[PDB]
């Protein structure tokens, strides 16, 4: 359980880390906002976490379980 | 003519499925468990016409919890950006994002 | 929402459109109800599969379990018109105009 | 159709011609186009081209309605310079009673669609002044 | 009854082993001593985590280890 | 994934045998070969009539016995749940009902033939 | 609308268990015999706080008392417990069955070397308590004010006046 | 047909109908329904006639398709809602689709097109089973979900209801297409006052099913299915010309009859809303229904028609029928006017 | 509309309120006349089934007036009910808002305009 | 053109529906269903539904085995037409792979179509799971729960089942 919530908050500091270098010419945009009424944590969906990486990451991680024989 | 015989004899007989926030086998929650449980206890017995007119922040709050369109949204428009920064040729991935990174455990 | 439910949902409403053009076949048109049908059980399911809802992972096969309690009722449906007229088309099905 | 309707509205009556004609002519092909569609799906055309001719006269019929009815009233408001006067929406409605009777060959078909068309649209433009609601939202 | 019975045993015998193995199955488990051993195995499964609780200091049964005496034991099902 | 790899390579060595068994050897046809069999003699109409079959409620409580079987097959799961006296009392109840409906049967004369 | 609070990823930087499956699978039941205390004061607070941004203390503790236990393994008893799991990742499944002699001799060694006793079936299950120190949150899901209830009914039921008041009806 | 079988069918059409009385579910909603479709189809083949096997597909393609149209509705309910509690919906194409299931349903307008042919091909007792039984649930379900529904689709299915009910039975002399096209019409009356006051639906619900089986019981006595054996009634008993006279009355619409109780309150609770136009038509379109209404009673009572020699032989035998509670709802439908605030207990 | 106030407790036709109001007397003209439609009902199964009208059947008679009777009282117990709980929750909610329902002034006729409009 | 496997099965299974749509004859309506069918499930196994999915094809195979033994018994014209021995068949087949692949090209350029609701063209994957269920399916916990919890929805299921044996039974006797 650790591991994992560890793994999650890197995995979403990397993104939005990231979303910064990207995202700078465009007009009227805050980096890192969410799209809750809360500031309460939620679950996030596999798309926050694997959306700017390698498809065979994809392949292996979401269909992975499932596509395991 | 809602004849409610289920409060009247005292017998439960589809009150345990008709929320998701119900009681569930095993004790597993869904997905929006907490956003139910806000939605209900905010919108618990003020009416249906008050609850829309007051409750609406959490209501959308959990809609958004259900269906994440916007965050679909806000993926796309990454994404898009994304895809046109590497079409013109002034961004390059990082070695975490293209594989090999040597993950937390 | 998305992009499967967006196929489901056309592949009901085509088959809506199937059903609701008759072209003189009643179980032609049974088979177009079926496929209804189908694609409202796998709306449901993946709308359940998405949502984690676990408990209601009953609603699904029963909702398929109760369809064929009446599509068989619809091939029940059929055979008594085999037993007055020769064959099932539809344009012979008009005795109820006077 | 919740547009043409609006769209018929808002223009100031009386002043403009063509722009009301044409929304007149719209709305009345829609209903053309809507009665045709029913008329060949109860009644069924013995041939493709006699359903698209019946779909077509409809279509025509209902139009020429339309035009005729938004131009006559749009020449009477302008000549009497009356815009809120249901008399040029009467004598529009007569116009149309006209052109049912022209294109339907009859004659006391025409009268009697003078008086009741005539009627009706007095009792759209009095609806307008008064604000009267044909679906009245729940207040009580 | 014997002589009906027999009847049904010399013209079918299938329908009459059937509606004993029914009947045995009907009113063998309202009869059985096991029952509530099933209960309680079916119960003592450890699915989920056992989460612990707050400490307001008022608590004689639960522990504050899993080798403390206090707490329900396994015995029953391991000598059985 | 690899189930369906499993199934492309089945469905592809079983296309590749028929392909391999038509386009192989020398085909000479005359239109007495490709003639419908009826023993050595011409066929009696068109065997696109209508059968008379026999067994239509049979086909039908096949299908509701088979709706029966989908009410019945998520039973061994349940043997894991807690509360065992309804989980039990309720399978009896459906087998009965499954019993029922085939004792209906079987009094009404319907898994007789018909003529 | 809102902005999330995500920690830095310096916090974040912490040693890991380098283990397997099958080591973590032969070690279990005295990891969960002799670590119980930071194990379920992690469970506690992550049960209450639903929160990981705010649940990282506990869980560095956790894994440092493990890699604390598992040191205390290397340096006693090395190449039984290599035995053990070796044996036990043979098996597909991960089957404790098929492992009898192993477990035998590692939990005997074990005990004859450093005292930890294998906990028996279900005692792993039981529910504790835990000694902690930190408030409990009063606002664990981040809600807002509640919406006022409407007024209840009150008074005795007077009749009505002057009959059902419906056009000519007196009465 | 079996007793013990019949009994049972009649149970089960019940016990789906209390289904949807009292579950808060969508799933035993439609669970409730099935099991009425289920029941309700061997009702009408009863006899065994080619006619009653077209009744019987007409009806049940037509109600599965509303069943179909009903189940999308709760699964897009669901996706947008994530529950199942019977409430207002939160998504106007969910409206849509079980408001155009629950017309299909009903027989409104221009869903209308099954309703007299299904009457026609079945008997009597069929059809008031049909007339009766099957305008409680959906009606129930309205009245659960009347919060979503959409005002302007509502009332145009409410006057299109009662228009073409008018015009249908102008035309008709057959008497169960006068029974189905006089529903018609009753059906958009009682639909066009739900968003208002439901308690008006509620009440004139109770008056229709209470005068339409009336009706239906007195067509069984008299064993009448055509207007001229109506006529030719008055020869066989005077009394069933008397109350098929004050009971087509009563239907009209004439005071001081009980059939002016319902129809007039629905003004009281339409004038309330500033709906004055609305009212006014569909007051016109029930003079039409009266209209056919006054074409047959002066085919059966106010005008004796010329009858036949073999009537003798039924002067000789009295009716040995069954007539289940005949004057109790004779009364009920003719003289509830001057009780009428006890619609107050249906609040 | 009463819906909310049959919201906590259902299918109750006459709840602990209902004690508290004063019931009808028997003497009461709606009694009388549901006895009377009970009257009329057994006069018509005289009738319909070929029988003397007014002296076959007195059994018969008497249990219609008396059913209609039991009937017709415990429904006009629930319509008074029902009429008191309106006026009760009329008046709650009536002492409740103040703000959104003023008092008015009646002003006397030596100082109101109003136009007179001659016949002639 | 990997990760959109549920894509490229809702395709198939929109194709196939396309295909029986038509009614041709109900033993090629029966084949393009089953078609669809079997993407369906695919769909449904590769959203960890193994039971739901194995469910909805083998009541399939039966329910539609049935329907071919009917087609065959009566419901039977002289000359069936494949696809393409008739013209409305082939017209309605041509049309609604037509708009098929309109929303198909509508979904694959600008990502985002409004068909009443809006449809985004990302595969459904992004919205499955980050956590995991432990040593057991949920869904296997439904169908279990269904025997204790399921109550009221087991007794009328069988009863409805039973009323339609007894249904069927009564429909079909003649006199
Ligand atoms: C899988 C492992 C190997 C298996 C064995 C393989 C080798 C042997 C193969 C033999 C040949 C098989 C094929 C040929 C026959 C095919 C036809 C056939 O099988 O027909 C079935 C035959 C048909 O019967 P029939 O043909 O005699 O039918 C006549 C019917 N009456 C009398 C009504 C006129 O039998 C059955 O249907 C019975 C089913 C099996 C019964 C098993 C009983 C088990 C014990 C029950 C309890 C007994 C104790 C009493 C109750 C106690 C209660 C507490
Ligand atoms: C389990 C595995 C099974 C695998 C398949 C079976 C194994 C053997 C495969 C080859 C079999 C021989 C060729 C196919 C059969 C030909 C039969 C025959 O008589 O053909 C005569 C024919 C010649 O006869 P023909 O062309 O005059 O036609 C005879 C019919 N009349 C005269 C009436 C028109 O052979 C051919 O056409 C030649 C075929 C190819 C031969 C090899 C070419 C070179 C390959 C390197």
């Amino acid at each position: 359980q650790a591991e994992k919530d560890r793994r999650v908050l890197q995995m979403l500091r990397e993104n939005l880390e990231e979303e910064a270098t990207i995202m700078k010419d465009v007009p009227g945009w805050k980096v890192g906002e969410s799209v809750f009424h809360t500031t309460r944590w939620v679950t996030p969906m596999m798309g926050e976490l694997y959306g700017l990486r390698t498809g065979e990451e994809i392949l292996s991680s979401t269909y992975g379980f499932i596509w395991y024989t | 003519p809602f004849f409610d015989v289920q409060k009247k004899l005292g017998v439960d007989l589809d009150h345990w499925m008709t929320i998701q926030s119900a009681e569930q086998p095993h004790r597993i929650p869904a997905r929006c468990h907490a956003f139910e449980k806000e939605w209900i206890e905010c919108a618990h017995g003020i009416g249906s016409i008050r609850a829309e007119k007051e409750c609406k922040i959490e209501f959308e709050d959990f809609r958004e919890c259900l269906l994440r369109q916007k965050t679909m949204k806000r993926l796309n428009a990454i994404k898009r950006q994304r895809d046109k920064l590497i079409k013109e040729g002034k961004y390059t991935p990082p070695p975490h994002h293209s594989g090999q990174e040597d993950l937390r455990p | 929402m998305s992009l499967v439910y967006m196929n489901i949902m056309m592949a009901f409403t085509v088959s809506l459109t199937g059903l609701l053009m008759y072209r003189s076949h009643l179980m032609s048109s049974l088979l177009c109800l079926e496929g209804m049908m189908l694609s409202l059980f796998i709306l449901a399911t993946l709308m359940i599969l998405n949502s984690h809802f676990t408990l209601a992972s009953m609603m699904p096969i029963i909702l398929l379990v109760f369809a064929a309690c009446e599509a068989a009722l619809g091939l029940s449906l059929l055979v008594m018109v085999s037993n007055t007229y020769g064959t099932d088309y539809v344009q012979n099905l008009n005795l109820l105009q006077c | 159709a919740k547009t043409l309707l609006h769209q018929y509205w808002d223009i100031p009556e009386g002043t403009e011609c063509h722009r009301k004609t044409y929304a007149a002519t719209s709305i009345g092909g829609a209903s053309g186009l809507v009665v045709s569609a029913y008329s060949v799906a109860l009644k069924t055309p013995t041939s493709f081209l006699e359903g698209v001719a019946r779909t077509g006269r409809y279509t025509f019929t209902a139009a020429a309605i339309g035009a005729i009815f938004g131009l006559t009233s749009c020449i009477s408001a302008q000549v009497r310079e009356k815009p809120d006067d249901p008399l040029n929406y009467l004598i529009g409605g007569c116009a149309g009673g006209l052109t049912l009777g022209a294109r339907t060959r009859s004659y006391g078909i025409g009268a009697a669609a003078c008086a009741y068309m005539g009627l009706t649209a007095a009792l759209v433009k009095m609806g307008q002044l008064e604000g009267w609601k044909v679906f009245a939202e729940p207040k009580v | 009854v014997a002589a009906f019975l027999k009847n049904v045993w010399a013209k079918e015998p299938v329908l009459v082993a059937s509606f004993a193995i029914a009947g045995l199955a009907v009113i063998l488990p309202t009869l059985s001593p096991y029952t509530k051993y099933s209960l309680m195995i079916n119960r003592a499964t450890p699915y989920n985590y056992p989460v612990p609780l707050r400490d307001d200091g008022n608590m004689p049964d639960v522990p504050s280890h899993p080798q403390d005496p206090q707490g329900p034991s396994l015995e029953w099902l391991k000598r059985l | 994934m690899n189930l369906m790899i499993t199934l492309l390579t089945n469905f592809t060595l079983a296309t590749l045998l028929v392909t391999i068994a038509f386009w192989l050897p020398q085909l000479n046809v005359y239109s007495e070969k490709t003639s419908p069999y009826e023993c050595g003699f011409d066929p009696m109409g068109s065997a696109r009539l209508p059968f008379s079959m026999k067994f239509f409620l049979v086909a039908i409580t096949f299908l509701l016995f088979d709706l029966e079987i989908a009410l019945l097959l998520p039973l061994p799961w349940a043997s894991q749940t807690t509360n065992l006296n309804t989980m039990l009392t309720m399978a009896l109840l459906l087998i009965f009902l499954l019993a029922v409906s085939l004792a209906y049967e079987w009094t009404q004369k319907g898994l007789e033939w018909t003529e | 609308p809102g902005i999330v609070e995500l920690p830095s990823l310096e916090d974040l930087k912490v040693q890991e268990v380098k283990v397997s499956s099958s080591v973590l699978k032969a070690a279990a039941h005295h990891y969960g015999a002799q670590c119980d205390k930071p194990n379920k004061e992690f469970m506690l607070c992550r049960w209450e706080e639903k929160d990981p941004r705010r649940c990282l203390e506990e869980g560095k503790l956790v894994n440092q008392c493990a890699l604390e236990f598992f040191r205390q393994i290397k340096r006693h008893c090395a190449e039984p417990f290599t035995e053990y799991w070796t044996c036990i990742d043979y098996s597909g499944l991960q089957l404790f069955r098929r492992c009898r002699k192993e477990q035998a001799q590692f939990d005997k060694c074990v005990l004859d070397k450093l005292g930890w006793v294998r906990p028996d079936l279900g005692e792993l299950s039981k529910v504790t308590k835990v000694k902690t120190d930190r408030p409990l949150p009063e606002n664990p899901y981040h809600s807002r004010a509640r919406p006022e209830p409407n007024p209840e009914v009150e008074g005795d039921l007077k009749p009505a006046r002057h009959g059902s008041r419906l056009f000519f009806w007196t009465m | 047909m079996n007793p013990i079988i019949l009994i049972i069918i009649l149970m089960t059409v019940m016990l789906g109908t209390i289904i949807v009385m009292i579950s808060t579910h969508w799933l035993l909603i439609w669970i409730g329904f099935e099991m009425n479709m289920l029941a309700i189809i061997p009702i009408m083949m009863k006899k065994h006639n080619p006619r009653a096997t077209e009744a019987s597909t007409k009806y049940f393609l037509t109600q599965s398709t509303a069943s179909m149209l009903l189940m999308m509705a709760i699964i897009i309910n669901l996706m947008f809602s994530g529950q199942w509690t019977v409430m207002k919906l939160f998504n106007p194409m969910a409206s849509m689709l079980m408001t155009m299931a629950l017309a299909m349903k009903l027989g409104m307008a221009p869903f209308h097109f099954w309703v007299p042919e299904v009457t026609q091909g079945i008997p009597l007792s069929s059809g008031l089973i049909l007339l009766t039984w099957q305008k409680l649930a959906p009606m129930s379900v309205l009245y659960q979900i009347l919060p979503s529904i959409n005002l302007d689709l509502i009332l145009t299915l409410s006057i299109l209801s009662i228009t073409i009910g008018g015009w249908g039975g102008l035309n008709q002399t057959q008497l169960r297409k006068i029974m189905a096209y006089s529903s018609i019409a009753h059906m958009g009356w009682m639909t066009a006052v739900l968003l208002y006051n439901p308690t008006m639906t509620l009440l004139n619900l109770i008056i229709y099913i209470i005068m339409t089986s009336t009706m239906f019981t007195l067509f069984m006595a008299n064993s009448t299915t055509t207007t001229l054996s109506l006529s030719h009634t008055w020869n066989k008993a005077p009394i069933m010309t008397i109350l098929v006279l004050i009971t087509l009355l009563s239907m009209g619409g004439l005071p001081p009859l009980s059939g002016f109780m319902p129809k007039w309150m629905i003004i009281q609770e339409m004038t309330k809303n500033d709906s004055i136009i609305l009212p006014t038509l569909m007051a016109i379109t029930a003079l039409l229904n009266l209209y056919f209404y006054m074409r047959l009673t002066y085919s059966t009572a106010l005008t004796m028609f010329p009858s036949t020699n073999n009537m003798k032989m039924k002067w000789q035998f009295p009716t040995t029928k069954r007539m289940t509670l005949l004057p109790t709802m004779t009364v009920l439908s003719t003289m509830l006017l001057p009780l009428t605030p006890i619609l107050s207990i249906l609040e | 509309m009463m819906t909310g106030r049959q919201a906590r407790a259902p299918l109750q036709f006459l709840p602990d309120e209902a004690r508290s109001l004063p019931p009808p007397k028997l003497t009461d003209p709606r009694l009388a006349y549901i006895g009377f439609l009970g009257y009329c009902s057994g006069l018509i199964d005289n009738a319909i089934r070929r029988r003397p009208v007014l002296s076959a059947g007195l059994h018969r008679q008497f249990l219609y007036i008396t059913s209609f009777v039991f009937v017709g009282y415990y429904l006009l117990k629930r319509q008074d009910y029902m009429y008191a709980v309106r006026d009760h929750d009329m008046f709650s909610y009536i002492k409740s808002h103040p703000e959104d329902f003023p008092e008015k002034d009646k002003k006397t006729y030596r100082e109101v305009f109003e136009e007179f409009h001659p016949v002639r | 053109m990997m990760t959109y496997i549920v894509f490229i099965l809702s395709i198939i299974f929109v194709m196939g529906f396309v295909g029986f749509s038509s009614k041709p004859s109900p033993i090629y309506g029966g084949l393009g269903l089953i078609v669809s069918g079997g993407v369906g499930c695919g769909i449904v196994l590769n959203f960890g539904g193994s039971f739901l999915g194995l469910m909805v094809f083998l009541i399939y195979l039966g329910g539609m085995m049935v329907v071919f033994g009917y087609t065959t018994a009566m419901a039977t014209e002289q000359y069936p037409e494949v696809w393409v021995s008739n013209k409305v068949v082939l017209g309605t087949f041509i049309t609604g792979l037509l708009m098929e692949f309109l929303m198909v090209y509508y979904v694959l350029k600008d990502k985002e179509v409004e068909i009443v609701f809006k449809f985004n063209g990302m595969g459904d994957w992004v919205i499955y799971d980050t956590g995991d269920s432990g040593f057991f399916s949920e869904e296997a916990m439904g169908i279990a729960a269904l025997y204790s919890y399921g109550t009221w929805l087991v007794i009328v299921t069988g009863w409805s089942l039973l009323i339609g044996v007894v249904v069927i039974m009564e429909i079909t006797r003649g006199n």
